């Protein structure tokens, strides 16, 4: 959460960047912060497909 | 060349004109202004 | 003026304009801090903004 405060207070959100992280650093996927940018990717584990 | 070239123009979109020649008769670049503090041009696009 | 009418080769970075009487001016200014790289910048401020 700090670390995307400090992201979108510099101006990380912009054009061409893409942010890559597991599944640790974002946690669930149904809970969202507010930090969180558009455009935001991730990876995880099959939670939908592999029930 | 340029005349009939001007004049086939005009016979295709019928303009009209006039034609004369450039006093120095020189092309014309950024150059100094008689060693002024001014690169200008001069020549044909010095006076267009 | 000058700059142009001295025609060697010049690189303006860019031109800024400071509006500190809103607080989110600071923070619309960051944007182009970002891109801050020139290593000489010409200030034109007062003693109180400065
Ligand atoms: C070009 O065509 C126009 C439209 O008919 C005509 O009035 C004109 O005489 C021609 N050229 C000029 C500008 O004299
Ligand atoms: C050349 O330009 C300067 C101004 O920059 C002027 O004072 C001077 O009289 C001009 N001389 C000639 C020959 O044009």
């Amino acid at each position: 959460t700090y670390i995307f405060e400090v992201a979108n207070s510099v101006g990380l959100t912009g054009y061409g960047y893409t942010w890559i992280v597991p599944s640790l650093v974002a946690g669930d996927t149904d809970t969202v912060p507010s930090e969180f940018p558009t455009g935001l990717i991730s990876v995880s584990y099959d939670e939908w497909d592999y029930g | 060349f340029c005349i009939d070239l001007l004049i086939k123009l005009a016979r295709t979109m019928n303009f009209t004109y006039e034609v004369h020649l450039v006093a120095d008769g020189k092309f014309g670049t950024q150059e100094r202004v008689n060693n002024s503090n001014k690169k200008e041009w001069n020549g044909m696009m010095g006076e267009l | 003026s000058t700059i142009e009418n001295s025609f060697v080769g010049w690189e303006l970075e860019e031109v800024l304009l400071l509006d500190m009487s809103l607080d989110d001016g600071d923070s619309k200014i960051q944007n182009q801090l970002k891109k801050l790289q020139s290593p000489i910048i010409l200030l034109y401020c007062t003693k109180e903004e400065a």
